[PDB]
Protein backbone atom coordinates (compact mmCIF):
# COMPACT_ATOMS: atom_id res chain seq x y z
CA UNK A 1 0.00 0.00 0.00
CA UNK A 2 2.71 2.64 -1.36
CA UNK A 3 -0.23 5.16 -2.75
CA UNK A 4 -2.88 7.23 -1.22
CA UNK A 5 -6.36 7.32 -3.27
CA UNK A 6 -6.94 10.57 -4.59
CA UNK A 7 -9.80 9.81 -6.97
CA UNK A 8 -13.07 12.37 -7.87
CA UNK A 9 -16.26 10.49 -7.67
CA UNK A 10 -19.26 11.19 -9.73
CA UNK A 11 -22.23 13.18 -7.83
CA UNK A 12 -23.80 10.87 -5.29
CA UNK A 13 -26.99 12.15 -5.93
CA UNK A 14 -26.65 13.23 -10.07
CA UNK A 15 -26.06 11.12 -13.04
CA UNK A 16 -25.48 10.93 -16.91
CA UNK A 17 -23.43 10.54 -19.60
CA UNK A 18 -19.53 12.06 -20.04
CA UNK A 19 -20.05 14.45 -22.39
CA UNK A 20 -16.68 15.34 -23.31
CA UNK A 21 -13.13 15.13 -21.48
CA UNK A 22 -10.06 17.44 -22.10
CA UNK A 23 -6.51 16.83 -20.84
CA UNK A 24 -3.78 19.98 -20.95
CA UNK A 25 -0.82 20.52 -18.68
CA UNK A 26 -1.04 24.01 -16.56
CA UNK A 27 0.95 27.75 -16.58
CA UNK A 28 3.62 25.51 -14.03
CA UNK A 29 3.86 22.68 -16.69
CA UNK A 30 1.03 20.34 -14.40
CA UNK A 31 -1.03 17.93 -16.43
CA UNK A 32 -4.68 18.83 -15.34
CA UNK A 33 -8.05 17.67 -16.57
CA UNK A 34 -11.72 19.17 -16.96
CA UNK A 35 -14.10 16.12 -17.59
CA UNK A 36 -17.97 17.12 -18.86
CA UNK A 37 -20.74 15.01 -18.14
CA UNK A 38 -24.08 15.92 -19.58
CA UNK A 39 -27.97 14.98 -18.54
CA UNK A 40 -30.99 15.92 -20.01
CA UNK A 41 -33.20 17.17 -17.58
CA UNK A 42 -36.97 16.29 -18.40
CA UNK A 43 -39.57 18.67 -16.67
CA UNK A 44 -41.09 16.69 -13.49
CA UNK A 45 -43.85 17.16 -10.56
CA UNK A 46 -41.83 19.93 -8.21
CA UNK A 47 -39.77 21.69 -11.02
CA UNK A 48 -40.02 25.40 -10.76
CA UNK A 49 -41.82 27.34 -13.49
CA UNK B 1 -31.54 24.94 -31.60
CA UNK B 2 -33.55 23.32 -34.78
CA UNK B 3 -37.04 22.79 -35.96
CA UNK B 4 -39.02 21.02 -33.09
CA UNK B 5 -40.04 17.61 -34.94
CA UNK B 6 -44.13 18.25 -33.63
CA UNK B 7 -46.50 20.30 -32.39
CA UNK B 8 -46.12 20.12 -28.52
CA UNK B 9 -49.98 20.69 -27.64
CA UNK B 10 -51.67 18.71 -30.27
CA UNK B 11 -49.06 16.33 -31.93
CA UNK B 12 -49.12 17.26 -35.80
CA UNK B 13 -45.48 16.64 -37.59
CA UNK B 14 -44.23 20.48 -38.43
CA UNK B 15 -40.42 19.66 -38.71
CA UNK B 16 -40.84 18.59 -42.34
CA UNK B 17 -42.43 22.25 -42.62
CA UNK B 18 -39.32 24.48 -42.13
CA UNK B 19 -37.45 25.20 -44.90
CA UNK B 20 -40.95 25.20 -46.97
CA UNK B 21 -41.74 28.02 -44.56
CA UNK B 22 -38.70 29.85 -44.94
CA UNK B 23 -38.78 29.65 -48.63
CA UNK B 24 -42.37 30.77 -48.38
CA UNK B 25 -40.76 34.11 -46.61
CA UNK B 26 -38.42 34.60 -49.07
CA UNK B 27 -38.92 33.00 -52.48
CA UNK B 28 -43.00 33.97 -52.51
CA UNK B 29 -42.60 36.52 -50.66
CA UNK B 30 -45.69 36.46 -48.14
CA UNK B 31 -46.00 37.05 -44.87
CA UNK B 32 -45.84 34.80 -41.62
CA UNK B 33 -49.76 34.10 -41.35
CA UNK B 34 -50.11 33.41 -44.67
CA UNK B 35 -46.82 31.09 -44.99
CA UNK B 36 -47.96 29.38 -42.21
CA UNK B 37 -51.53 28.98 -43.54
CA UNK B 38 -50.43 27.42 -46.97
CA UNK B 39 -48.62 24.60 -44.58
CA UNK B 40 -51.47 23.80 -43.28
CA UNK B 41 -50.81 24.71 -39.79
CA UNK B 42 -54.79 26.23 -38.61
CA UNK B 43 -54.24 25.45 -35.03
CA UNK B 44 -52.43 28.62 -33.77
CA UNK B 45 -50.19 26.00 -31.31
CA UNK B 46 -48.64 24.59 -34.37
CA UNK B 47 -48.04 27.97 -35.79
CA UNK B 48 -46.55 29.07 -32.91
CA UNK B 49 -44.84 26.07 -32.96
CA UNK B 50 -43.27 27.16 -36.29
CA UNK B 51 -43.14 30.79 -35.82
CA UNK B 52 -42.41 31.20 -32.17
CA UNK B 53 -38.72 28.63 -33.21
CA UNK B 54 -36.07 30.25 -33.78
CA UNK B 55 -33.23 28.00 -35.67
CA UNK B 56 -30.18 28.43 -33.73
CA UNK B 57 -28.30 25.30 -35.07
CA UNK B 58 -27.41 27.82 -37.82
CA UNK B 59 -24.96 29.56 -35.63
CA UNK B 60 -23.94 26.64 -33.91
CA UNK B 61 -22.47 25.60 -37.11
CA UNK B 62 -20.22 28.03 -37.67
CA UNK B 63 -17.27 26.56 -35.74
CA UNK B 64 -15.11 23.98 -36.74
CA UNK B 65 -15.18 21.23 -34.03
CA UNK C 1 -4.83 5.27 -25.12
CA UNK C 2 -5.31 8.24 -27.92
CA UNK C 3 -6.50 11.57 -28.24
CA UNK C 4 -7.63 14.43 -31.06
CA UNK C 5 -6.62 17.90 -30.72
CA UNK C 6 -9.29 20.82 -30.38
CA UNK C 7 -8.29 23.52 -32.86
CA UNK C 8 -7.47 20.87 -35.47
CA UNK C 9 -8.50 17.81 -37.68
CA UNK C 10 -6.08 15.46 -35.96
CA UNK C 11 -5.35 12.30 -34.23
CA UNK C 12 -2.87 11.62 -31.68
CA UNK C 13 -2.73 8.14 -30.00
CA UNK C 14 0.31 9.61 -27.50
CA UNK C 15 -0.32 7.81 -24.07
CA UNK C 16 1.39 8.65 -20.65
CA UNK C 17 4.45 10.39 -20.15
CA UNK C 18 3.97 12.26 -23.33
CA UNK C 19 0.79 14.44 -23.32
CA UNK C 20 1.23 17.84 -24.46
CA UNK C 21 1.11 19.13 -26.99
CA UNK C 22 0.11 18.69 -30.39
CA UNK C 23 1.84 16.90 -33.78
CA UNK C 24 2.16 19.73 -36.19
CA UNK C 25 0.27 22.39 -34.58
CA UNK C 26 1.66 23.95 -31.38
CA UNK C 27 -1.46 24.29 -29.36
CA UNK C 28 -1.73 21.88 -25.96
CA UNK C 29 -5.30 21.46 -25.52
CA UNK C 30 -5.87 18.03 -25.68
CA UNK C 31 -9.94 16.34 -25.89
CA UNK C 32 -10.25 12.47 -25.28
CA UNK C 33 -11.52 10.46 -28.15
CA UNK C 34 -15.32 8.67 -28.13
CA UNK C 35 -15.29 5.54 -26.45
CA UNK C 36 -15.92 2.36 -29.14
CA UNK C 37 -17.89 0.26 -26.32
CA UNK C 38 -21.48 1.62 -27.68
CA UNK C 39 -24.19 3.34 -25.81
CA UNK C 40 -28.24 2.74 -26.24
CA UNK C 41 -30.46 5.92 -26.30
CA UNK C 42 -34.33 5.19 -25.14
CA UNK C 43 -35.81 7.55 -27.79
CA UNK C 44 -38.05 9.27 -25.72
CA UNK D 1 -36.12 9.90 -10.43
CA UNK D 2 -39.05 8.35 -8.28
CA UNK D 3 -41.41 8.58 -11.21
CA UNK D 4 -43.05 5.26 -12.26
CA UNK D 5 -42.90 3.58 -15.29
CA UNK D 6 -44.94 4.44 -17.61
CA UNK D 7 -46.31 0.69 -18.64
CA UNK D 8 -47.70 0.17 -15.06
CA UNK D 9 -50.85 2.39 -16.74
CA UNK D 10 -51.55 -0.83 -18.58
CA UNK D 11 -49.77 -3.59 -17.75
CA UNK D 12 -50.69 -5.68 -14.62
CA UNK D 13 -48.08 -5.56 -11.86
CA UNK D 14 -47.12 -9.08 -10.13
CA UNK D 15 -50.09 -10.59 -8.60
CA UNK D 16 -52.05 -7.72 -9.34
CA UNK D 17 -55.81 -9.31 -10.97
CA UNK D 18 -58.20 -7.34 -13.82
CA UNK D 19 -60.89 -6.98 -11.24
CA UNK D 20 -61.35 -6.68 -7.63
CA UNK D 21 -65.22 -8.22 -7.04
CA UNK D 22 -66.25 -6.86 -3.30
CA UNK D 23 -69.42 -7.62 -1.51
CA UNK D 24 -70.61 -4.02 -0.42
CA UNK D 25 -71.47 -3.87 3.19
CA UNK D 26 -73.34 -0.26 3.33
CA UNK D 27 -76.54 -1.01 0.84
CA UNK D 28 -77.58 -4.58 0.58
CA UNK D 29 -77.57 -6.37 -3.16
CA UNK D 30 -74.49 -3.98 -3.73
CA UNK D 31 -71.53 -4.23 -5.50
CA UNK D 32 -68.07 -2.67 -5.49
CA UNK D 33 -65.34 -3.63 -8.48
CA UNK D 34 -61.58 -2.68 -8.67
CA UNK D 35 -60.55 -2.04 -12.12
CA UNK D 36 -56.82 -2.09 -12.55
CA UNK D 37 -54.92 -0.61 -15.44
CA UNK D 38 -57.72 1.31 -16.66
CA UNK D 39 -58.81 5.39 -16.65
CA UNK D 40 -61.71 7.15 -17.19
CA UNK D 41 -61.98 6.05 -20.87
CA UNK D 42 -63.57 2.11 -19.62
CA UNK D 43 -65.19 3.71 -16.36
CA UNK D 44 -67.62 6.49 -17.44
CA UNK D 45 -68.51 4.40 -20.56
CA UNK D 46 -69.62 1.19 -18.45
CA UNK D 47 -71.26 3.75 -15.88
CA UNK D 48 -72.75 5.58 -18.39
CA UNK D 49 -74.16 2.18 -19.75
CA UNK D 50 -75.25 0.70 -16.48
CA UNK D 51 -77.74 3.39 -16.16
CA UNK D 52 -79.57 2.54 -19.73
CA UNK D 53 -80.69 -0.94 -17.28
CA UNK D 54 -83.76 -0.10 -15.75
CA UNK D 55 -82.71 -2.36 -13.15
CA UNK D 56 -80.12 -1.01 -11.87
CA UNK D 57 -80.67 0.90 -8.44
CA UNK D 58 -76.96 2.78 -8.58
CA UNK D 59 -73.77 2.74 -10.66
CA UNK D 60 -71.02 5.47 -9.99
CA UNK D 61 -67.02 5.35 -11.14
CA UNK D 62 -64.24 6.63 -9.38
CA UNK D 63 -60.31 7.36 -9.68
CA UNK D 64 -59.43 7.55 -6.06
CA UNK D 65 -56.05 9.07 -7.28
CA UNK D 66 -54.64 10.14 -10.57
CA UNK D 67 -51.26 8.56 -10.14
CA UNK D 68 -52.07 5.19 -10.07
CA UNK D 69 -54.06 3.85 -13.39
CA UNK D 70 -57.69 2.46 -11.52
CA UNK D 71 -60.63 3.20 -10.46
CA UNK D 72 -63.49 1.53 -8.38
CA UNK D 73 -67.17 1.11 -9.58
CA UNK D 74 -70.04 0.60 -7.59
CA UNK D 75 -73.03 -1.14 -8.69
CA UNK D 76 -76.40 -1.66 -6.98
CA UNK D 77 -79.18 -3.47 -8.37
CA UNK D 78 -83.10 -4.59 -7.76
CA UNK D 79 -83.11 -8.06 -5.70
CA UNK D 80 -83.15 -11.38 -7.78
CA UNK D 81 -81.00 -9.84 -10.28
CA UNK D 82 -76.63 -10.15 -9.59
CA UNK D 83 -74.80 -6.98 -10.63
CA UNK D 84 -72.25 -8.93 -12.62
CA UNK D 85 -75.31 -9.58 -15.02
CA UNK D 86 -75.78 -6.04 -15.19
CA UNK D 87 -72.35 -5.15 -15.85
CA UNK D 88 -72.20 -7.97 -18.19
CA UNK D 89 -75.12 -7.09 -20.25
CA UNK D 90 -73.65 -3.45 -19.89
CA UNK D 91 -70.32 -4.36 -21.68
CA UNK D 92 -72.10 -6.86 -24.63
CA UNK D 93 -74.17 -3.71 -25.26
CA UNK D 94 -71.40 -1.78 -25.57
CA UNK D 95 -69.54 -4.23 -27.77
CA UNK D 96 -72.64 -4.64 -30.09
CA UNK D 97 -73.41 -0.44 -30.52
CA UNK D 98 -69.25 -0.36 -31.17
CA UNK D 99 -69.41 -2.91 -33.74
CA UNK D 100 -72.50 -1.48 -35.59
CA UNK D 101 -70.86 1.80 -35.58
CA UNK D 102 -67.49 0.54 -37.13
CA UNK D 103 -69.59 -1.10 -40.02
CA UNK D 104 -71.78 1.84 -40.40
CA UNK D 105 -68.49 4.17 -40.03
CA UNK D 106 -66.75 1.58 -43.14
CA UNK D 107 -70.49 1.92 -45.27
CA UNK D 108 -70.05 5.67 -44.84
CA UNK D 109 -66.24 5.43 -45.83
CA UNK D 110 -66.53 3.31 -49.14
CA UNK D 111 -69.00 6.41 -50.37
CA UNK D 112 -66.28 9.05 -50.32
CA UNK D 113 -63.70 10.51 -52.34
CA UNK D 114 -60.31 12.29 -52.17
CA UNK E 1 -77.61 -0.47 -39.69
CA UNK E 2 -79.52 -0.65 -36.61
CA UNK E 3 -77.24 1.15 -33.47
CA UNK E 4 -75.15 4.60 -33.59
CA UNK E 5 -74.85 6.34 -36.91
CA UNK E 6 -72.01 8.10 -39.04
CA UNK E 7 -72.25 10.96 -41.45
CA UNK E 8 -69.06 12.14 -43.40
CA UNK E 9 -68.98 15.61 -44.38
CA UNK E 10 -65.18 15.85 -45.50
CA UNK E 11 -62.86 13.18 -46.22
CA UNK E 12 -59.35 13.28 -47.01
CA UNK E 13 -55.90 11.48 -46.64
CA UNK E 14 -54.89 14.13 -43.26
CA UNK E 15 -58.20 14.35 -41.97
CA UNK E 16 -61.73 13.35 -41.62
CA UNK E 17 -64.89 15.43 -40.53
CA UNK E 18 -68.11 13.23 -39.68
CA UNK E 19 -71.17 13.20 -37.13
CA UNK E 20 -71.87 10.73 -35.02
CA UNK E 21 -75.79 10.05 -34.71
CA UNK E 22 -77.15 7.84 -31.82
CA UNK E 23 -74.38 8.00 -29.30
CA UNK E 24 -74.09 8.64 -26.08
CA UNK E 25 -71.52 11.27 -24.51
CA UNK E 26 -69.37 8.70 -22.56
CA UNK E 27 -69.02 6.38 -25.78
CA UNK E 28 -67.62 9.64 -28.41
CA UNK E 29 -65.76 10.50 -25.55
CA UNK E 30 -64.36 7.40 -24.83
CA UNK E 31 -63.79 6.98 -28.45
CA UNK E 32 -61.77 10.17 -28.94
CA UNK E 33 -59.46 9.16 -25.84
CA UNK E 34 -58.87 5.99 -27.34
CA UNK E 35 -58.35 7.39 -30.82
CA UNK E 36 -55.72 9.68 -28.94
CA UNK E 37 -53.62 6.98 -26.75
CA UNK E 38 -54.46 3.14 -26.86
CA UNK E 39 -53.98 2.87 -30.51
CA UNK E 40 -50.86 0.53 -31.44
CA UNK E 41 -48.31 2.23 -33.43
CA UNK E 42 -44.62 1.47 -34.61
CA UNK E 43 -42.19 4.17 -33.44
CA UNK E 44 -38.40 3.94 -32.50
CA UNK E 45 -37.74 2.97 -28.98
CA UNK E 46 -33.97 2.40 -29.21
CA UNK E 47 -30.98 4.29 -30.79
CA UNK E 48 -27.52 2.98 -30.93
CA UNK E 49 -24.88 6.08 -31.69
CA UNK E 50 -21.70 4.74 -32.51
CA UNK E 51 -20.12 8.18 -33.90
CA UNK E 52 -21.72 11.62 -33.81
CA UNK E 53 -19.73 14.81 -34.21
CA UNK E 54 -22.81 16.70 -34.80
CA UNK E 55 -23.59 19.93 -32.62
CA UNK E 56 -26.99 18.56 -31.44
CA UNK E 57 -26.62 16.07 -28.46
CA UNK E 58 -26.78 12.54 -28.53
CA UNK E 59 -30.17 11.51 -26.49
CA UNK E 60 -31.24 15.30 -28.49
CA UNK E 61 -31.29 13.28 -31.85
CA UNK E 62 -32.55 10.09 -30.27
CA UNK E 63 -35.64 11.91 -29.14
CA UNK E 64 -36.05 13.18 -32.27
CA UNK E 65 -35.96 9.93 -33.86
CA UNK E 66 -38.57 9.07 -31.35
CA UNK E 67 -41.01 11.25 -32.99
CA UNK E 68 -40.62 10.14 -36.65
CA UNK E 69 -43.78 9.26 -37.65
CA UNK E 70 -43.35 5.39 -39.05
CA UNK E 71 -45.56 3.08 -41.25
CA UNK E 72 -47.83 0.94 -38.78
CA UNK E 73 -50.13 -0.44 -41.25
CA UNK E 74 -49.66 -3.97 -40.50
CA UNK E 75 -48.67 -3.42 -37.08
CA UNK E 76 -51.55 -5.75 -36.17
CA UNK E 77 -49.08 -8.74 -36.98
CA UNK E 78 -46.13 -6.99 -35.41
CA UNK E 79 -45.64 -8.24 -31.68
CA UNK E 80 -44.74 -6.13 -28.25
CA UNK E 81 -41.00 -6.72 -27.23
CA UNK E 82 -42.72 -7.58 -23.88
CA UNK E 83 -44.14 -10.40 -25.80
CA UNK E 84 -42.04 -11.74 -27.69
CA UNK E 85 -40.11 -14.91 -26.47
CA UNK E 86 -36.75 -13.75 -28.35
CA UNK E 87 -33.84 -11.49 -26.76
CA UNK E 88 -34.30 -8.27 -26.90
CA UNK E 89 -35.87 -7.79 -30.20
CA UNK E 90 -36.21 -9.66 -33.74
CA UNK E 91 -38.10 -9.25 -36.47
CA UNK E 92 -41.76 -10.24 -35.27
CA UNK E 93 -41.41 -7.89 -33.03
CA UNK E 94 -39.25 -4.90 -33.96
CA UNK E 95 -38.07 -3.48 -37.23
CA UNK E 96 -34.59 -1.90 -37.42
CA UNK E 97 -33.39 0.92 -39.49
CA UNK E 98 -30.08 2.33 -39.68
CA UNK E 99 -28.76 5.86 -40.44
CA UNK E 100 -25.65 7.11 -42.25
CA UNK E 101 -24.80 10.68 -42.70
CA UNK E 102 -21.62 12.84 -43.29
CA UNK E 103 -20.66 16.27 -44.35
CA UNK E 104 -20.01 16.51 -47.65
CA UNK E 105 -20.35 19.87 -49.85
CA UNK E 106 -19.04 23.08 -48.32
CA UNK E 107 -22.45 23.94 -47.73
CA UNK E 108 -24.74 22.77 -44.73
CA UNK E 109 -25.49 18.72 -45.18
CA UNK E 110 -29.45 18.51 -44.31
CA UNK E 111 -30.09 15.20 -42.65
CA UNK E 112 -33.80 14.20 -43.07
CA UNK E 113 -35.84 11.21 -42.01
CA UNK E 114 -35.45 9.75 -45.81
CA UNK E 115 -32.04 8.47 -44.79
CA UNK E 116 -33.24 6.13 -42.42
CA UNK E 117 -32.75 3.00 -43.86
CA UNK E 118 -34.60 -0.27 -42.99
CA UNK E 119 -32.09 -3.14 -42.38
CA UNK E 120 -34.52 -5.65 -40.75
CA UNK E 121 -36.12 -8.06 -42.53
CA UNK E 122 -40.02 -6.80 -42.97
CA UNK E 123 -40.94 -10.24 -44.54
CA UNK E 124 -44.29 -9.13 -46.19
CA UNK E 125 -45.62 -6.69 -43.80
CA UNK E 126 -46.01 -2.97 -44.75
CA UNK E 127 -43.88 -1.45 -41.72
CA UNK E 128 -41.08 0.84 -40.70
CA UNK E 129 -40.95 2.55 -43.66
CA UNK E 130 -41.00 6.61 -42.73
CA UNK E 131 -44.18 9.23 -43.50
CA UNK E 132 -43.05 11.53 -45.93
CA UNK E 133 -45.46 13.93 -46.35
CA UNK E 134 -42.85 16.41 -47.93
CA UNK E 135 -43.20 17.90 -51.19
CA UNK E 136 -39.66 17.59 -51.78
CA UNK E 137 -40.05 14.17 -50.80
CA UNK E 138 -37.13 14.33 -47.60
CA UNK E 139 -39.59 14.33 -44.65
CA UNK E 140 -38.61 15.23 -41.25
CA UNK E 141 -35.87 17.29 -40.93
CA UNK E 142 -33.46 15.16 -38.30
CA UNK E 143 -30.40 17.52 -38.31
CA UNK E 144 -27.68 19.54 -39.63
CA UNK E 145 -23.83 18.51 -40.48
CA UNK E 146 -21.12 21.17 -41.21
CA UNK E 147 -18.19 19.68 -43.60
CA UNK E 148 -16.30 17.03 -41.76
CA UNK E 149 -18.87 16.03 -38.91
CA UNK E 150 -20.70 12.03 -39.33
CA UNK E 151 -23.63 10.81 -37.61
CA UNK E 152 -23.91 7.27 -37.45
CA UNK E 153 -26.65 4.93 -35.46
CA UNK E 154 -28.94 2.58 -35.25
CA UNK E 155 -32.99 2.73 -34.61
CA UNK E 156 -34.79 -0.14 -32.74
CA UNK E 157 -38.29 0.68 -33.34
CA UNK E 158 -40.95 -0.89 -31.87
CA UNK E 159 -44.68 -1.44 -31.02
CA UNK E 160 -45.94 0.80 -28.55
CA UNK E 161 -48.69 2.96 -27.08
CA UNK E 162 -49.18 6.36 -27.29
CA UNK E 163 -50.64 6.42 -23.49
CA UNK E 164 -46.57 4.85 -22.78
CA UNK E 165 -45.40 7.99 -24.80
CA UNK E 166 -47.09 10.57 -27.17
CA UNK E 167 -44.71 9.61 -29.81
CA UNK E 168 -46.70 6.67 -30.56
CA UNK E 169 -49.73 8.95 -31.01
CA UNK E 170 -51.11 8.13 -34.38
CA UNK E 171 -53.56 10.80 -34.16
CA UNK E 172 -53.06 14.55 -33.80
CA UNK E 173 -55.77 16.73 -33.04
CA UNK E 174 -59.56 15.67 -32.60
CA UNK E 175 -61.97 18.38 -33.30
CA UNK E 176 -65.13 17.85 -30.71
CA UNK E 177 -67.94 19.70 -30.33
CA UNK E 178 -71.63 18.80 -29.41
CA UNK E 179 -75.31 21.14 -29.34
CA UNK E 180 -73.50 24.22 -31.09
CA UNK E 181 -76.88 26.01 -29.82
CA UNK E 182 -76.78 25.30 -25.92
CA UNK E 183 -79.81 23.61 -26.20
CA UNK E 184 -79.05 21.29 -23.34
CA UNK E 185 -77.70 24.08 -21.35
CA UNK E 186 -74.18 22.37 -20.10
CA UNK E 187 -72.57 25.76 -20.41
CA UNK E 188 -73.40 28.99 -18.83
CA UNK E 189 -72.15 31.26 -21.31
CA UNK E 190 -69.77 34.77 -19.60
CA UNK E 191 -70.56 38.19 -21.13
CA UNK E 192 -70.23 41.78 -20.75
CA UNK E 193 -73.41 42.72 -22.63
CA UNK E 194 -74.72 40.83 -25.29
CA UNK E 195 -74.16 36.98 -24.67
CA UNK E 196 -74.54 36.07 -28.40
CA UNK E 197 -73.17 38.55 -30.43
CA UNK E 198 -69.97 38.63 -28.07
CA UNK E 199 -69.13 34.74 -28.71
CA UNK E 200 -68.47 33.96 -32.19
CA UNK E 201 -70.96 31.05 -34.22
CA UNK E 202 -69.94 27.70 -34.50
CA UNK E 203 -70.05 26.02 -38.04
CA UNK E 204 -71.89 23.36 -36.65
CA UNK E 205 -74.54 25.41 -35.82
CA UNK E 206 -75.37 24.96 -39.88
CA UNK E 207 -76.47 21.87 -39.01
CA UNK E 208 -78.88 22.12 -36.48
CA UNK E 209 -82.22 24.23 -35.76
CA UNK E 210 -82.04 27.24 -33.67
CA UNK E 211 -84.02 27.39 -30.29
CA UNK E 212 -87.70 29.14 -30.44
CA UNK E 213 -87.55 31.91 -27.51
CA UNK E 214 -91.41 31.12 -27.57
CA UNK E 215 -90.22 27.60 -26.27
CA UNK E 216 -89.69 26.66 -22.72
CA UNK E 217 -86.45 24.71 -21.97
CA UNK E 218 -86.21 21.32 -22.96
CA UNK E 219 -85.66 19.42 -19.56
CA UNK E 220 -85.55 15.48 -20.84
CA UNK E 221 -83.23 15.72 -23.70
CA UNK E 222 -79.35 14.67 -23.96
CA UNK E 223 -76.85 14.56 -26.44
CA UNK E 224 -77.40 12.37 -29.48
CA UNK E 225 -75.43 14.66 -32.16
CA UNK E 226 -71.96 14.79 -32.21
CA UNK E 227 -69.83 16.84 -34.76
CA UNK E 228 -65.83 15.44 -34.74
CA UNK E 229 -63.28 15.65 -36.69
CA UNK E 230 -59.84 13.19 -36.85
CA UNK E 231 -56.95 14.33 -37.88
CA UNK E 232 -54.14 11.36 -39.23
CA UNK E 233 -50.33 12.06 -38.25
CA UNK E 234 -49.40 9.60 -41.32
CA UNK E 235 -48.23 6.14 -39.61
CA UNK E 236 -51.81 5.29 -39.78
CA UNK E 237 -54.65 6.62 -42.69
CA UNK E 238 -57.49 8.26 -40.96
CA UNK E 239 -60.27 5.78 -41.31
CA UNK E 240 -58.30 3.22 -39.67
CA UNK E 241 -57.51 5.65 -36.76
CA UNK E 242 -61.23 6.03 -36.05
CA UNK E 243 -61.84 2.22 -37.02
CA UNK E 244 -59.01 0.92 -34.47
CA UNK E 245 -59.86 3.45 -31.87
CA UNK E 246 -63.54 1.11 -31.92
CA UNK E 247 -61.57 -2.00 -32.10
CA UNK E 248 -59.58 -1.52 -29.52
CA UNK E 249 -61.89 0.45 -27.42
CA UNK E 250 -64.61 -3.07 -28.07
CA UNK E 251 -61.45 -4.98 -27.69
CA UNK E 252 -60.62 -4.07 -24.16
CA UNK E 253 -64.53 -3.79 -23.11
CA UNK E 254 -64.28 -7.98 -24.26
CA UNK E 255 -60.84 -8.25 -21.98
CA UNK E 256 -63.37 -7.43 -19.08
CA UNK E 257 -65.65 -9.56 -20.10
CA UNK E 258 -62.81 -12.19 -20.48
CA UNK E 259 -61.98 -11.52 -17.03
CA UNK E 260 -65.47 -11.91 -15.58
CA UNK E 261 -66.08 -15.00 -17.54
CA UNK E 262 -62.20 -16.72 -16.04
CA UNK E 263 -63.62 -15.12 -12.29
CA UNK E 264 -65.73 -17.70 -12.19
CA UNK E 265 -62.99 -20.76 -11.30
CA UNK E 266 -62.96 -22.44 -7.89
ZN1 LIG F 1 -50.53 21.88 -32.47
ZN1 LIG G 1 -3.11 20.63 -33.53
ZN1 LIG H 1 -38.95 -10.44 -30.96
Amino acid sequence: HSKRDASTPLRSTENGIVDQVLVTTNQDGLKFVKVRVRTTKIPQIGDKF
Amino acid sequence: MIVPVRCFSCGKVVGDKWESYLNLLQEDELDEGTALSRLGLKRYCCRRMILTHVDLIEKFLRYNP
Amino acid sequence: LKYICAECSSKLSLSRTDAVRCKDCGHRILLKARTKRLVQFEAR
Amino acid sequence: MNAPDRFELFLLGEGESKLKIDPDTKAPNAVVITFEKEDHTLGNLIRAELLNDRKVLFAAYKVEHPFFARFKLRIQTTEGYDPKDALKNACNSIINKLGALKTNFETEWNLQTL
Amino acid sequence: EEGPQVKIREASKDNVDFILSNVDLAMANSLRRVMIAEIPTLAIDSVEVETNTTVLADEFIAHRLGLIPLQSMDIEQLEYSRDCFCEDHCDKCSVVLTLQAFGESESTTNVYSKDLVIVSNLMGRNIGHPIIQDKEGNGVLICKLRKGQELKLTCVAKKGIAKEHAKWGPAAAIEFEYDPWNKLKHTDYWYEQDSAKEWPQSKNCEYEDPPNEGDPFDYKAQADTFYMNVESVGSIPVDQVVVRGIDTLQKKVASILLALTQMDQD
